């Protein structure tokens, strides 16, 4: 197959999404040949990838699961999944990040230590998806250089997985993936322009316009999280000083607190989670912090509102708790800052999964459903 | 044909557990260095999924059959 | 509906590479011999399209009218499907007048279609370049800069009326930009960041090898970016933009300002043209140095900012201020570099757009590409 | 057929010239004003440009027949 492959994926898209559709429905919707659609439908049936809802033809998600696991910082989070991406059991593991042994082993170890205890939960295996932070060679499975994990170059962490299961392995910068997946599933549904912005232990935001998420010089990534805010601050690990990520990263934010509570002010150990709580009750130098970084992003976001336009903004974070103090102030900039006539009808609002959530590659499974790279794996069995 | 898929898998003292779905031939063993992969396919299977320790052989309708005969066999 | 995104695909195909045989449609376009063949069948009926194995594009019967409105001047142009000129006019506008704008527009695009009514073969649609805020969709223009007069002007409704083809609404920053990439200066790259700097402020945006469109086709007001939390009011409402400390007249207004007041300058002699201002940063005279320092500063750090998004192959300005140069572009790359992800800024340039004084032909393309005009087109 | 589609354009007495391409109807007025938009458009026409003086009535294949049409109702 190779136009039998765009062709079936785009009768299931119409299914997924819209059905129950009719087998004319669908030669109408999809625009193929007649015969054509009966055709590629009677495979899904037969392969039980769709059924007939007895002329009413409806997805079948329950028997196919895939697993989403997203690896950010000393942890990796494992979940098996429905095709529409409802979960079966999630779980959090851990990476220590400095080992006697290879991170590329390590990673395969918790996925057959998953499987093991979880062998009469998993249904048909059909994928496995993984989001990271990093720079990813998406098209190859292939982890060029990623943060926290110092020792990585180069990891085929992909195709070795994909040897060692027999499954396609879909890999997305954990952004990028991110974006697409409350897209498809949970805030910004609806929307072909998005604006998602991302502060954790690293800060970055991603885009779509007209229906596609924004790329740059090669695949160069949208690294608003280089953005000199202060032209002063700390030394960047990219060169410059000052770095948007340097005042906004939840780990500079702790640092902040930590040494701006050495001289006054709490009670328990600092955290991400305490401090905005601190904030929330009322407190004056945690919400300080919550309500400076609002002023940096919102500066940036700001511009970024007059090129984009987007139906909605979004903020991935911790911080996210902290959303009656940390909003308003982004919310202020953006009307204060961008174009009246856009900054009327759009408001910062909050992401719908963690930072933790395995729904990051729930778009990857569904974009490999729909561009029918997988559909016809599937078709067999 | 039953003996054939048992050795395969690397017969009763290696299979820990056999279940079969709609389309797939699901089997759990104690260790997939000891199942032949390559025959799995010749004999009839569209594809094998290494699910951590359950090997998922993929025959098809005649999944939840040779469930069954492999099942008779190990007695 | 499918139809039109499906075969204004097929001609974007034919166009970008002349010829391509009905199995480079099926294939390089995802289609099947049904969806792919039948759709050139209809565009080869209806003459989109040229014969001779090979699929080229029919451009020269097609017309369409372009126009833009300056500060105060409405040029006009009748061009090709492949953006050739057929002809161009340099009538007047003015600001004040008996009927308001929108009768007086009118009447000039009746005029230099009753003289040329010779050249036009066949109209498809009319592009227009103004300045202002805009809704696009309806092509309603809000306010103007130099039309107070102007509020809630339904030129897109009404210019369609008046013939009966499409409007499209534009500014001169976006339409310059893609004719940058097709003839001017970065003909050829898939990344672009044009800043123009005149009586507007604004940048054009070219991702991977497409013009960067906005929210619902609302163009990107890059130009009301407040820079000046306390500067002048905008017409766009707000205050502080960008279009408002950078804009060629604020900086000659701010220079005038200052010299009225205690302070020297080579320019107190020779009267303040944009002109005069370079001439004289150049030769080191500290005020119009600092001014277009900072001007380039101004945009710089905006620009910086647009780096780590886009992380741009070349990067134009487009401005009469490029005459000192030395002094701006240099400025301009040092607040690009000092501020953005250094590996996108330590491989980039500032350079200036080989081009001046434009014309739809982003939109008219794109009109077919989207297949929206192609559609209307096939039964004509 | 064309007897009435000369009026759609005003009439003899309005049509200063009247000519056809491939698909089009570029007919030229002598006043825009009596140019019947809805009768071009209930008759065929999938759109009428009016550019300047010259209309031009989309009705296709059958244009660079209209125009011979509606030239022979005149004598
Ligand atoms: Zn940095
Ligand atoms: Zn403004």
């Amino acid at each position: 197959d190779q136009i039998k492959q765009t062709n079936a994926g785009a009768v299931y898209r119409l299914i997924d999404q819209l059905g129950p559709v009719s087998r004319i429905d669908l030669s109408r919707l999809a625009q193929l040949a007649p015969a054509s659609i009966t055709k590629i439908v009677r495979e899904m049936l037969e392969a039980h990838l769709v059924q007939e809802l007895e002329v009413g033809l409806v997805v079948e998600t329950e028997a196919w699961h895939y697993l989403s696991l997203r690896i950010s910082r000393g942890e990796i989070f494992l979940a098996l999944r429905d095709l529409s991406s409802k979960l079966v059991v999630e779980e959090s593991q851990e990476l220590a990040l400095k080992d006697d042994s290879p991170l590329l082993d390590r990673i395969i170890s918790h996925i057959d230590q998953f499987f093991i205890r979880h062998q009469k939960k998993l249904e048909r295996l059909t994928s496995i998806a993984i989001t990271l932070p990093g720079i990813i060679d998406t098209e190859n499975g292939i982890v060029h250089r990623m943060p926290f994990y110092e020792d990585v170059k180069e990891m085929p962490l992909g195709e070795a997985l994909e040897q060692h299961t027999g499954v396609p392995v879909y890999i997305q910068h954990d952004i990028s993936a991110w974006t697409m997946a409350e897209a498809l599933f949970g805030a910004s549904r609806g929307a072909r322009d998005v604006i998602q912005v991302v502060i954790d232990h690293n800060v970055g935001a991603g885009v779509i316009t007209d229906g596609h998420l924004l790329h740059a010089g090669s695949s160069s990534l949208v690294e608003i999280g280089h953005t000199q805010v202060d032209p002063y601050g700390k030394r960047c690990y990219c060169g410059n000083h000052g770095c948007l990520e340097t005042i906004a990263s939840v780990d500079s934010i702790l640092e902040l607190a930590q040494l701006r509570l050495n001289q006054s002010m709490h009670g328990q150990p600092l955290t991400v989670d305490s401090l905005c709580q601190a904030a929330l009750r009322g407190d004056l130098l945690a919400k300080d912090i919550i309500t400076g970084v609002g002023a940096h992003v919102g500066r940036i976001l700001a511009i970024m509102v007059n090129l984009f336009n987007p139906q909605k903004i979004l903020i991935g974070s911790p911080l996210s708790k902290a959303a009656d103090i940390l909003f308003p102030v982004i919310s202020d900039s953006i009307r204060q800052q961008a174009l009246p006539a856009y900054s009327q009808h759009i408001s910062v609002e909050s992401t719908q999964f963690s930072n933790q959530g395995t729904m990051a590659g729930a778009a990857l499974v569904k974009d490999a459903m729909y561009n029918g790279s997988l559909l016809i794996r599937l078709l067999q069995g | 044909m039953a003996p054939a898929l048992v050795a395969a898998f690397g017969g009763k003292e290696n299979i820990t557990n056999l279940d079969a779905c709609i389309t797939r031939l699901r089997v759990s063993v104690a260790d997939v260095s000891k199942v032949d992969q390559a025959g799995l396919k010749k004999l009839g299977a569209a594809g094998v999924v290494v699910a951590g320790s359950g090997v998922q052989a993929i025959f098809g309708t005649k999944s939840d059959n040779l469930k069954t005969e492999m099942d008779e066999y190990i007695r």
